[PDB]
RNA sequence: GGCGCGCCGGGCCCGGGUCUUCCCGGAGUCGGGUUGCUUGGGAAUGCAGCCCAAAGCGGGUGGUAAACUCCAUCUAAGGCU
RNA sequence: CAGUAACGGCGAGUGAACAGGGAAGAGCCCAGCGCCGAAUCCCCGCCCCGCGGCGGGGCGCGGGAAAUGUGGCGUACGGAAG
């Protein structure tokens, strides 16, 4: 029984909603429990990075977000192989791997290969038994100065290159951008049916040149 | 126990050629049949 | 606060703000938005026109990410870049023209609404409008496409 | 003229340099290895054909390709599986004709 | 019920406006004695002690 | 290896070799009883690819689920209510007869654990399924590391939580866009996550 | 109780790169018809009964049924965490 | 995301997912294809040790399981041999 003027609406309370209501009074108890667990884990993996493994530059999928770079899941096998890192040694020295990632470009692959080489420059690998160092172990000067870095290890921020102020060529001042957009729209829309009409026209050229 | 005497033989012989045999089992038999390393195949009927 | 509401002033008054003749019964016109075609016809004609019925094509698996293309105007095109780029471009006599990347700001399409100040520009957008492009050209400037 | 990279059009998209790696080893599944072809031809020489495909081989022997295709399309499923099974029965029946030839 | 809206949120600049008014009215000696603090022998009212 | 030939031979089922074999097996299985132990699997290759390693402690049963749909267990006609729920005769049951087979096999043997199961025969009025069963308190099972996962209390009566493959096929799960009404742990967990007000502290 | 450390008895005698030759996959299941339930899933999203019931450059997915033709993407019908 | 796409005497009502940000984060093993003299597993008896999660080592011309297939390498991220 609605009043004079006002938004008619569909409230989804026609079910029994009071029996299933999740209230958040343990929100700060949950936050304290999580940060107690985070401090306990971050001190039990004692010099290792608190954030976990390293995760690659990877680019968000869709049309809304492909200008943005995120931190992804794990380094691809192609990336690990170009960086020389064995796919089972990476998870031990602290590198996240997923086998599912493709590589369809070269710019992203070289970005991740550079990131892996930068990580292998930065990390301090302690010896396996401390009294007996080995060849692939970092030196005792920086074994003493190694510690936990907080935050994501080598954080990923979205850097935008700056293009300085050019003068404008008259080719740039005579590029017709709106007509070029609409003409590309029309060509990509009518590409197929023009192909079949060229097919039928050439076939009629066939049937009455033969 | 024949393999046990053979292993004791080579053990104390080192501390001091295999003969041809049947090959049982339908898996091993059909593998060497389809690789043609057999010469006769006896097949149980039941 | 229930200190300030209406049910305090309505103590003693027998009907509590809902009349003696027509009482406060439970649901006299149906639950919710009921009786749309039948007996609230005048409300749904006088206040929500166009409500009943279908119009247009059904798109099944819709994705706002596919249909995403936000807009900037020429009136706020110069907001996107700092003030010292404007005053260096006006101060400059060598004819060098600054490059406004609108996709870095996050707007895919340049529309042309307002006056644009008389400085040569290079607007590096994804899509353009005809009036946005021709106002950029008439000021002097270029329209660069980036996919 | 200037060809800018455009969001629409027939060659739309940001231009990136497509590298060429070998395709992943999940992709080769069901490529016919010669050993499984040998096993499968041995099994067919043991056990022979089904009744619906025998009746389809009678229709293909009388060369009624349309009713043979409609028959296999009903009694198998999709039209793609119908075409594939009709053409392997045509190959089987041609091999039988050549076996009767020489 | 338990799902009464017990908690209220305040805008951050309102909270900071309030913290600045609370600090700035703790220097005006009329506004501290009216709050009631027996204060007449304090040497100056923005009272600063050396951080020893 | 022989098992490739055995699986292609079992694949060809209207071949008259396999029609003769499945017919004579189905005759014998109808002459036998409903829930009886088989001494060794009838399809060793299918058993081995479903989990059976022929060692001590694995048991094959051979069980007979009666074939058909599911008419509604109500008195004479008489579902007392609205005409949507009037129907009794043409109703179908949510779980496969293979899962019902594993269910009553693992009910009849409660000391054992249903690994998986497979098909052996059918006729008009019965279907026959052979069920693979692991005895968890045997030490050839309990000392082997990659099969002592079955000996834990979480895996108690898999066939009744619906966790074997014949039970997982009836819960409507798996990756995809086809399986949106199970995202979460299950279908009920999907529904329960969707139909709750998350009334926050600060709203 | 666990993290520290020593001694005995016992296990394993393990790896990586390149080149050459081999080898590679889960069936009354997939899928189709029909019927009933369920789904926001609409010429049928999922589940099940009955009937048909495969393939191997195959097969599934590519939110409007179907044919043709390119592409893209995974590898089902086994299992643990 | 979204009371959206969609469903619904398209009436009342119903109604997800992708993408993005976070909590957390971990991967793996078979069957098959194979190659290794079944190289494998259980149980009984004795000797030593330890024993209130019956376990470690040795000896049994001790008994079974298993070729209708156990163990070792190997699983789609390919893998094996030389
Ligand atoms: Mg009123
Ligand atoms: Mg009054
Ligand atoms: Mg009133
Ligand atoms: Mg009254
Ligand atoms: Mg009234
Ligand atoms: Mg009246
Ligand atoms: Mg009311
Ligand atoms: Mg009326
Ligand atoms: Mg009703
Ligand atoms: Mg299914
Ligand atoms: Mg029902
Ligand atoms: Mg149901
Ligand atoms: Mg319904
Ligand atoms: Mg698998
Ligand atoms: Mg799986
Ligand atoms: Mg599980
Ligand atoms: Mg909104
Ligand atoms: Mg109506
Ligand atoms: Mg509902
Ligand atoms: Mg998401
Ligand atoms: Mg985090
Ligand atoms: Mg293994
Ligand atoms: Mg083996
Ligand atoms: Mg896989």
């Amino acid at each position: 029984a609605p009043s004079r003027n006002g938004m008619i609406l569909k409230p989804h309370f026609h079910k029994d909603w009071q029996r299933r209501v999740a209230t958040w009074f343990n929100q700060p108890a949950r936050k304290i429990r999580r940060r107690k667990a985070r401090q306990a884990r971050a001190r039990r993996i004692a010099p290792r990075p608190a954030a976990g493994p390293i995760r690659p530059i990877v680019r968000c999928p869709t049309v809304r977000y492909h200008t943005k770079v995120r931190a992804g899941r794990g380094f691809s096998l192609e990336e690990l192989r170009v960086a020389g890192i064995h796919k089972k040694v990476a998870r031990t020295i602290g590198i996240s791997v997923d086998p599912r990632r493709r590589n369809k470009s070269t710019e992203s692959l070289q970005a991740n290969v550079q990131r892996l080489k930068e990580y292998r420059s930065k990390l301090v690998l302690f010896p396996r038994k401390p009294s007996a160092p080995k060849k692939g172990d970092s030196s005792a000067e920086e074994l003493k100065l190694a510690t936990q870095l907080t935050g994501p290890v080598m954080p990923i921020r979205n850097v935008f290159k700056k293009e300085k102020a050019r003068v404008i060529t008259e080719e740039e001042k005579n590029f017709k951008a709106f007509a070029s957009l609409r003409m590309a729209r029309a060509n990509a829309r009518l590409f197929g049916i023009r192909a079949k009409r060229a097919k039928e026209a050439a076939e009629q050229d066939v049937e009455k040149k033969k | 126990q024949e393999k046990k005497q053979r292993l004791l033989a080579r053990a104390e012989k080192k501390a001091a050629k295999r003969p041809p045999v049947l090959r049982a089992g339908v898996n091993t038999v059909t593998t060497l049949v389809e690789n043609k390393k057999a010469q006769l195949v006896v097949i149980a009927h039941d | 606060p229930s200190r300030l509401r209406k049910t305090r002033k309505l103590r003693g008054h027998v009907s509590h703000g809902h009349g003696r003749i027509g009482k406060h019964r439970k649901h006299p016109g149906g639950r919710g938005n009921a009786g749309g075609m039948h007996h609230h016809r005048i409300n749904f004609d006088k206040y929500h026109p166009g409500y009943f019925g279908k119009v247009g094509m059904r798109h099944y698996h819709l994705k706002r990410n596919q249909s995403f293309c936000p807009t900037v105007n020429l009136d706020k095109l110069w907001t996107l870049v700092s003030e010292q780029t404007r005053v260096n471009a006006a101060k400059n006599k060598t004819g060098a023209a600054p490059i406004i990347d609108v996709v870095r700001s996050g707007y895919y399409k340049v529309l042309g609404k307002g006056k644009l100040p008389k400085q040569p520009v290079i607007v590096k957008a994804k899509f353009f409008s005809r009036r946005a492009e021709e106002k950029i050209k008439g000021v002097g400037g270029a329209c660069v496409l980036v996919a | 003229a200037l060809r800018y990279p455009m969001a629409v059009g027939l060659n739309k998209g940001h231009k990136v340099t497509k590298n060429v790696s070998k395709p992943r080893h999940s992709r080769r599944r069901g490529r016919l290895t010669k050993h499984t072809k040998f096993v499968r031809d041995m099994i067919r020489e043991v056990c022979g054909f089904a009744p619906y495909e025998r009746r389809a081989m009678e229709l293909l022997k009388v060369s009624k390709d349309k009713r043979a295709l409609k028959f296999i399309k009903k009694r198998v499923g999709t039209h793609i599986r119908a075409k594939r099974k009709r053409e392997e029965l045509s190959s089987v029946l041609a091999a039988m004709r050549k076996a009767a030839a020489k | 019920k338990t799902w009464r809206r017990w908690h209220r949120r305040v805008n951050t600049t309102q909270k900071r406006y309030a913290i600045c008014s609370a600090l700035a009215a703790s220097a005006l000696p009329a506004l501290v004695m009216s709050k009631g603090h027996r204060i007449e022998e304090v040497p100056e009212l923005p009272l600063v002690v050396e951080d020893k | 290896g022989a098992y490739k030939y055995i699986q292609e031979l079992w694949r060809k089922k209207q071949s008259d070799v396999m029609r003769f074999l499945l017919r004579v097996r189905c005759w014998q299985y109808r002459q036998l009883s409903a829930l009886h132990r088989a001494p060794r699997p009838t399809r060793p290759d299918k058993a081995r690819r479903l989990g059976y390693k022929a060692k001590q402690g694995y048991v094959i049963y051979r069980i007979r689920v009666r074939r058909g749909g599911r008419k509604r267990p109500v008195p004479k006609g008489a579902t007392y209510g609205k005409p949507v729920h009037h129907g009794v005769n043409q109703l179908k049951f949510a779980r496969s007869l293979q899962s019902v087979a594993e269910e009553r096999a693992g009910r009849h043997c409660g000391a054992l654990r249903v690994l998986n199961s497979y098909w052996v025969g059918e006729d008009s009025t019965y279907k026959f399924f052979e069920v693979i069963l692991i005895d968890p308190f045997h030490k050839a099972i309990r000392r082997n590391p990659d099969t002592q996962w079955i000996t834990k209390p979480v895996h108690k009566h898999r066939e009744m939580r619906g966790l074997t493959s014949a039970g997982r096929k009836s819960r409507g799960l798996g990756k995809g866009h086809k399986f949106h009404h199970t995202i979460g742990g299950s279908r009920r967990a999907a529904w329960r996550r969707r139909n709750t007000l998350q009334l926050h502290r600060y709203r």
